[PDB]
């Protein structure tokens, strides 16, 4: 619940890991990447004049 | 097939005798005279060793006293 700007996702990563284990991290890990790169490109960010 | 070995690491815990443990345990699978205590998901006898330890029917202590029943039977 907030922007999760590059230190609140990394923030999650370290409790996933601290709280749950290593297998569970490395899921959750690679959907984290595999959902920011599709919603990325959903998003159409783009960089103009 | 393994990703992860942290089982395997807590199975008995040093993350550096399991690989001593599953390197004799593979050679024993591997050079032939020994067949795997785990159903075989035709992967290699790596992670098939791996997955023994992991399950816990295999460790130093019963590979030793192994050893000594196939040595008293010769």
């Amino acid at each position: 619940n907030q922007a999760l700007g590059k230190k609140a996702i990394s923030k999650m990563l370290n409790t996933c890991y601290r709280i749950l284990g290593l297998k569970p991290t490395v899921i959750f890990a690679d959907q984290i990447m595999y959902t920011g790169f599709a919603y990325a490109a959903r998003s159409g960010a783009s960089v103009g004049i | 097939a393994r990703v992860t070995v942290q089982d395997a690491v807590e199975k008995i815990g040093n993350r550096f005798d399991l690989v001593l443990v599953a390197a004799r345990r593979a050679r024993q699978m591997q050079v032939g005279g020994k067949d795997p205590l785990v159903p075989e998901e035709n992967d290699k006898t790596t992670v098939i060793a791996l997955r023994e330890i992991e399950e816990g029917l295999i460790n130093n202590q019963i590979l030793d006293v192994r050893e000594r029943q196939e040595q008293q039977e010769q």
